């Protein structure tokens, strides 16, 4: 599976993976929350 | 934001909800549709696989042609759907769909 | 209109003199962390010592043959030191404690923090050396490359306030500092600060340049002070641009209405010089960077991640309706 | 004898079956 | 007055950079040319541009030109007496009154904004050009 | 006549870097200052223009200039150090 | 609302006297790309910052359009810087 | 909101397909499991691939791509004319990608950066086609402007390559700025950076009743600075020095896909931007230039590569005769000779690709190549007859028709010149066809045989040339609608 894989490059490159991990939520934020709760 | 989806040239076949949700076209999908994409998807790959086998990369060949090829073949059903709906195509199926 | 100089020389005369004392302070500390005493017997405290150490600079023979077209070495101190100065005519000290009242006042500051780049880079062209220019060199890539960190930054700041205006940056901080939040923000914005001015562990490129060549170049006696006063210039500036902008500019730090008797014009130095205290500290704590490793993280530690960081700060404020 | 085992080459034959059917069945359908 | 011997100098400094001596003097012109132009903008009343053409022009493209150079070696007529006078202010707008770089970023990355993605595509242009040239890594 | 001043100096700043460029056909690094002082004299008068008429259609495209004039500043440093790496 | 720059020129000019008046207190008593690469990419990622100027102060006029276009320009220029860390270029 | 796009999705796609090939390039470039291999052939065929999807996307949008048009209004305006444009170029495109696959495996320059670019380039030209405002118009041309400034230095062991490169470099970076210079005051003078309506601020008083000093200046320099970019006597200070020096598959996409997008910009801006009827002379003493010149000039060439270089510029003003004469049928006749000339300038640069397999230099070493190859022979003297505009082949009939336009107007003298110049033109053409089959030298080249990209496209180009004149309604009615299709 790729959490193998995913996890052995999380452990390599930990700057990398927080730059992500953050950017990921920053985008998550307004594409799937704003919409839930614009409908209140 | 203020958008108006307006053709220049407006559509000479019956127009079925004017401004489409995403949701409802890609769930409009036809089994025509889902052929050509299936039909893309698969040139796609093949082509990518046969590319491939000189450098020696023949997976990862195969992944990204079967990448380009599934947007393709989506934005292109998802074109012929619109243009359905949109009343840009011959639309016979969901025009009676409507009335029932 | 005749005002204005007035308060030209009441910025530039203290700021002098307060390079002096930090020069001061930065030995005394250092002395202090290694269990010392560090200048003592001049003065009561050390306190004349700067004066002492000027007065020997002026009262000695200046090496000045220049052994080169005598002009654009005796600029770049010129240029290098009034970049430093002038940098600090937009400074929001406590209200109307400001010089300039730009509009903009930040754009502008990372314009002038970018165009002191210039100056180490004709002193090491100038400075006819085959090792000491390459040196120069390398500390204006190393600061060149820095900035854009320092830049993503600012923004991440300016997103969250809305205007550019240094003052009202502070004004929008009576809810919180924003180095609460921003934390992270704010460790990466001290250590490109760090960095930026070969004022660190990142430190070595000016380091080996006088290690392998001892700088056999035309050494002015006190002329070269002059990179030696602006490099200390932009330390302090540094240092106060983070209390300007993570923590409380001047606002009381976590005060009840009962410590009203002191002004807001030492909230701010007191925060300043707790910063500067930490510059000598992460000095005397920690082992030199090298040259290598130093693009190496300066490259691909801060960029993406100070863009991680913008991207998050902007996605949230905007998910939330939170914006200014 | 009765397994390819190169399970990669079979994904891309079986690829080219569904782009050969697709072909044919929009040929036929439209 | 201050425009003119601003733009004097200016012109001065282009001049000097296409018949300086040596690269090193022409690329120093050539920055001061830059530094009179953001002083010109300026007094022209865009703070925002002002100090673009620090950031951009004298701040990284003239840094690049010094590294490279530095290895590889009908008018109205004057009169205005009754002029100054007829100034008609329109109160009205006045109050909430945007800056050069509010009304830049209203429409910039809302209206016109195809056009900022084929500025970012011509970034990416020059930022892959630099490299498939320019790499030995011998 | 302040609009006339400014047109008549971007104009000989443009007709300057013409002159840069065409008399050296050799140096090959007076060619790349003198493009940008075209550059720089199209969007002064872009900007100019943009505040006369109170229009911003002026100093949007003067600001998307920049982008160009940067990328073709590295290509031509870039293209300029290839040269330069056969001879000498 | 612009007056507030010849203070500054003022204090530029005062700034060079001064530094005059100390540097004359004594008189009255080869090549390598990487740099050039380094060069461009600050070059490159300091227009991103002077695109981003403009867009995270008039942020809270456009609301869902101007940030997802700064997000795909981005998005772009991470590709690019993508593109630019895995080829090399960006260690020494 | 997201159907608003509909209208983009031709080149949205090719972006993003652009964006998987650069990273799947550079990630698989750099793999020590595969020890470095030379994915160039690989991002090559995928870019064809994208390519040809992105075709199919265009052409099934035909309905399409005209919704919302109020919306795109500042940004583009796509219409008949645009379609088809586009259509064209990206067929173009596809056919030049097609026919350097060899390029890259037979001398070994596996540099996946060069398909990229190709395809960036590319959809920069697309915006150019779609482009109806002064911005959008300079942003795409910059776009592929820089594109093929990197792309034409890209063999970095050449002097010529790089010397070439730089010279195209400083060449479109002065045509650039003086087209700008010229933009910016038509902006000054009257606002409106527009087509739309820039159109109707000039309409509406004629240049002779006043005088604008700033209008016509503007329009003059952006004409200056359009004729610089197609490399228009006497704006042709280094053209063939251009395509000598760039790679031969660079060369293949140049003249050929700039050149469409560039003429289809200038038939916007002209037909809208122009109504003091000003830029008549202009194209009409510099499309004279460009035929006497391009005649006089090639004749003295021995390279191969200066006489496609200097037949380019002869076709040039061959097209360029379409704008003096402002009519439906001059731009007809435009835009079949810019069809046809594209067509057997691809031909043209199959055979030269053909040859390069053992580094064809000359006129002289394809000496006796009916005896190795006559099928060749027979192929590159059919394209060369064509060329020459002899009657029994295609080209003939684009020479025929922009002569038909020419005296339609009454520009008598534009047709004495086509006639003269045309008769110096096919003379150099047969002395190239002399040496091919009649004369034998002594020492004889051979030539490696082709693969089968590049002889399906040849073979294509060729039945398509001879065949033309016995079917060609498509074309003429093709050519009929996209003129109309610019106002109504
Ligand atoms: C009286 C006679 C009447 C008439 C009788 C009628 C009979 C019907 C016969 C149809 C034959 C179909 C022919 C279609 C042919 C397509 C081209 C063949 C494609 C092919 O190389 O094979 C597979 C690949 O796979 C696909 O890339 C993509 C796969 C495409 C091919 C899959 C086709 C499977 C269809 C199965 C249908 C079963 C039909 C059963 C028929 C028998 C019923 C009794 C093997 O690749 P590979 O890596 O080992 O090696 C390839 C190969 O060597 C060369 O392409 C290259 O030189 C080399 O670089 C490498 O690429
Ligand atoms: C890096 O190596 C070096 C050192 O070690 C750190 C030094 O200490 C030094 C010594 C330098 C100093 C002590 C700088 C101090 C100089 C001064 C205080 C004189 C200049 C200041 C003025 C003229 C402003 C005086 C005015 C006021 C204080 C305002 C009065 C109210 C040098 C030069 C050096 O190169
Ligand atoms: C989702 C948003 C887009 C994300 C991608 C955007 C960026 C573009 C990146 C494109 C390049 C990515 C290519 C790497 C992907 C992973 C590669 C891979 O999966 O291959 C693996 C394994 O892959 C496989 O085995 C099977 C993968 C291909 C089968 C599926 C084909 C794709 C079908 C359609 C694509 C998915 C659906 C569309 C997306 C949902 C390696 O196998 P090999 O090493 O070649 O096998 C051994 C080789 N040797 C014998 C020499 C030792
Ligand atoms: C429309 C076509 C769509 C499919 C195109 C697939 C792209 C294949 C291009 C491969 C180019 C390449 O990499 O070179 C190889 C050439 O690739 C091939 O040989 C064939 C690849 C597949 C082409 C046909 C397979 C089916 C595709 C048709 C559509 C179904 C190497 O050939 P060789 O070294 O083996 O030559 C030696 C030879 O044996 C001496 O005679």
């Amino acid at each position: 599976p790729v959490m193998e894989k995913l996890r052995m490059f999380v452990a390599q490159e930990p700057v990398v993976a927080a730059s992500c991990l953050i950017g990921g939520v920053g985008l998550f934020l307004p594409a799937v929350v704003r919409p839930i709760l614009d409908s209140l | 934001m203020n958008t108006d989806i307006t053709a220049l040239e407006k559509a000479q076949y019956p127009v079925v909800d004017r401004n489409p949700a995403f949701t409802k076209v890609v769930g409009n999908f036809s089994t025509l549709d889902y052929l050509r994409f299936s039909t893309i998807t698969g040139i796609s790959v093949t082509v990518g696989y046969l590319s491939g086998i000189k450098p020696g990369i023949k997976g990862p060949s195969m992944v990204t042609g079967g990448l380009i090829g599934l947007m393709g073949g989506f934005m292109y059903a998802y074109q012929n759907s619109a243009g359905r709906l949109m009343g840009f195509f011959p639309n016979d199926g969901e025009v009676a769909s409507y009335q029932k | 209109y005749i005002a204005v100089p007035a308060e030209i020389l009441g910025i530039i005369l203290p700021l002098l003199l307060g390079v002096a004392f930090l020069v001061l302070a930065e030995r005394k500390v250092m002395a202090f962390v290694q269990r010392r005493k560090g200048p003592d017997v001049v003065g009561s405290f050390g306190l004349l010592q700067p004066l002492a150490d000027g007065l020997k600079l002026i009262l000695k023979e200046p090496i000045s043959p220049s052994s080169a077209n005598f002009f654009l070495f005796r600029m770049a101190p010129v240029a290098t030191f009034m970049l430093s100065l002038v940098a600090w005519a937009v400074v929001p000290f406590d209200y109307g404690m400001v010089l300039s009242d730009l509009n903009i006042g930040l754009l502008y500051l990372f314009a002038i923090s970018s165009l002191g780049v210039y100056g180490i880079i004709i002193a090491g062209r100038s400075s006819n050396s085959k090792y000491a220019f390459l040196g120069a060199l390398r500390s204006a890539a190393q600061m060149v490359s820095y900035e854009v960190s320092i830049g993503l930054i600012l923004i991440t700041v300016l997103i969250c306030v809305g205007s550019c205006n240094l003052s009202e940056i502070v004004m929008a901080q009576k809810q919180i500092w924003f180095g609460i939040p921003l934390f992270p923000v704010l460790v990466m914005f001290f250590i490109s600060c760090l960095a930026e001015t070969n004022r660190a562990p990142f430190d070595l490129p000016e380091a080996e340049a006088e290690l392998v060549a001892g700088y056999n170049v035309e050494y002015s006696s006190m002329g070269f002070a002059l990179f030696f006063l602006g490099e200390y210039a932009n330390m302090i500036l540094m240092s106060g641009l983070c209390t300007l902008f993570f923590l409380g500019g001047w606002l009381p730090i976590l005060d009840l209405p009962i410590f009203k008797k002191i002004p807001g014009s030492i909230w701010f130095s007191i925060k300043v010089l707790f910063f500067l205290f930490l510059y000598i500290w992460v000095r005397a704590a920690f082992p030199r960077y090298r040259y290598d490793q130093l693009m190496g993280l300066g490259w691909k530690v801060f960029l993406p991640l100070s863009l991680a960081w913008v991207v998050s700060v902007s996605g949230l404020l905007v998910t939330f309706q939170w914006l200014p | 004898p009765k397994v390819s085992e190169d399970k990669n080459r079979n994904y891309a034959v079986v690829a080219g079956v569904v782009a050969i059917v697709g072909s044919i069945g929009w040929y036929l359908k439209a | 007055m201050i425009l003119s011997v601003l733009s004097s100098l200016a012109l001065v400094s282009g001049l000097m950079v296409v018949r300086a001596k040596n690269p090193v003097h022409s690329v120093l012109f050539f920055i001061l040319v830059f530094c009179d132009t953001s002083g010109l903008l300026l007094l022209l009343g865009l703070d925002f541009f002002a100090m673009i053409f620090l950031v951009v022009y004298i701040g990284a493209i003239a840094v690049l030109f010094l590294f490279v150079v530095m290895m590889f070696h009908i008018p109205l007529l004057p009169t205005q007496r009754n002029t100054t006078s007829l100034r008609y202010t329109v109160y009205a707008g006045k109050v909430r009154s945007w800056t050069n770089l509010e009304t830049l970023g209203n429409l910039l990355y809302t209206y016109y904004f195809v056009w900022f993605l084929v500025s970012s595509l011509i970034l990416l242009v020059a930022m892959i050009g630099a490299i498939v040239l320019t790499m030995h890594r011998t | 006549m302040d609009l006339i001043k400014y047109f008549t100096f971007s104009m000989i700043i443009f007709i300057l870097g013409i002159w840069g460029i065409l008399l050296n056909r050799r140096n090959i690094l007076i060619m790349l200052m003198s493009i940008e002082l075209m550059l720089l004299a199209v969007n002064l008068n872009f900007l100019v223009f943009s505040v006369s008429l109170d229009d911003m259609m002026g100093q949007v495209f003067a600001l998307l200039v920049l982008t160009v004039a940067a990328a073709e500043s590295a290509i031509g440093l870039a293209i300029f150090v290839i040269t330069f790496r056969v001879r000498g | 609302m612009m007056l507030e720059f010849a203070p500054i020129f003022i204090y530029l000019v005062i700034s060079l006297l001064v530094s005059l008046i100390l540097l004359g207190v004594p008189f009255l008593f080869r090549f390598d790309i990487r740099f050039y690469l380094v060069s461009i990419l600050f070059l490159i990622f300091d227009l991103e910052v002077t695109f981003f100027f403009p867009w995270a102060v008039s942020l809270n006029k456009i609301d869902l359009f101007g940030f997802w276009s700064m997000m795909a320009f981005l998005f772009i220029l991470t590709i690019g810087f993508l593109y630019e860390w895995k080829r090399g270029a960006l260690d020494w | 909101m997201f159907n608003l796009f509909l209208a983009v999705f031709p080149e949205i796609f090719i972006i993003n397909a652009t964006f998987i090939l650069l990273i799947h390039g550079v990630v698989f470039s750099t793999s020590k499991k595969y020890d470095y291999p030379p994915l160039a052939s690989n991002v090559g065929w995928l870019g064809l691939l994208s390519v040809l999807i992105t075709l199919l996307l265009l052409a099934a949008g035909a309905p399409l791509l005209t919704i919302a048009h109020l919306f795109w209004n500042n940004l583009f305006r796509r219409d008949n004319f645009t379609y088809f444009c586009q259509i064209f170029l990206l067929l173009s495109t596809a056919g030049t990608i097609s026919m350097c696959f060899d390029f890259f495996d037979q001398e070994r320059f596996d540099a996946f950066e060069f398909i990229v670019l190709i395809l960036l380039s590319t959809c920069g030209m697309l915006f150019m086609i779609s482009a109806y405002d002064l911005i959008a118009m300079y942003l795409a041309i910059e776009l592929q402007s820089l594109c093929f400034y990197v792309i034409a230095a890209s063999k970095r062991k050449s002097e010529f390559s790089t010397e070439a490169g730089l010279k195209y470099l400083i060449l479109g970076a002065f045509s650039s700025g003086i087209l700008l210079f010229g933009c910016s005051m038509i902006y000054g003078s009257t606002g409106a950076t527009h087509f739309d309506q820039l159109a109707k601020i000039l309409t509406g008083y004629e240049i002779t009743g006043a005088r604008s000093s700033g209008i016509f200046m503007g329009i003059l320099f952006i004409a200056v600075g359009f004729l610089f970019k197609i490399t228009a006597v006497p704006f042709h200070m280094w053209a063939p020095d251009i395509y000598e020096g760039s790679p031969t598959p660079v060369t293949a996409f140049l003249s050929i896909a700039p050149k469409i997008s560039i003429f289809a910009n200038i038939l916007r801006v002209f037909i809208y931007g122009s109504y003091g009827a000003t830029l008549q002379q202009i194209f009409f003493f510099c499309s004279i230039a460009s035929m006497i010149l391009g005649a006089l000039a090639a004749m003295a060439q021995t390279k191969v590569k200066r006489l496609l270089a200097y037949s380019s510029i002869g076709h040039v003003g061959y097209i360029c005769i379409g704008f003096s004469c402002g009519t439906i049928e001059g731009i007809q006749s435009l835009l079949i000779g810019i069809f046809i000339y594209a067509l057997m300038t691809m031909d043209a640069f199959a055979i030269v690709l053909a040859l390069r397999q053992t580094r064809v230099k000359y006129i002289a070493d394809l000496g006796a190549l009916a005896k190795t190859n006559p099928i060749l022979a027979i192929t590159f003297s059919i394209t060369m007859f064509s060329y020459a505009g002899i009657p029994p082949l295609a080209g003939f009939c684009s020479k025929f028709y922009l002569f038909f336009a020419a005296l339609g107007c009454g520009a008598y003298f534009l047709a004495l010149v086509g006639v003269v110049t045309s008769v110096i033109g096919c003379f150099y053409y047969i002395r190239l066809v002399k040496r091919m089959f009649f004369d034998t030298p002594r020492t004889w080249i051979l030539y490696e045989p082709m693969d089968r990209n590049k002889s399906l496209l040849l073979a294509m180009t060729s039945f398509f040339i001879t065949l033309f004149l016995l079917y060609p309604s498509p074309l003429f009615s093709v050519t009929h609608q996209m003129a109309l299709s610019l106002y109504l």
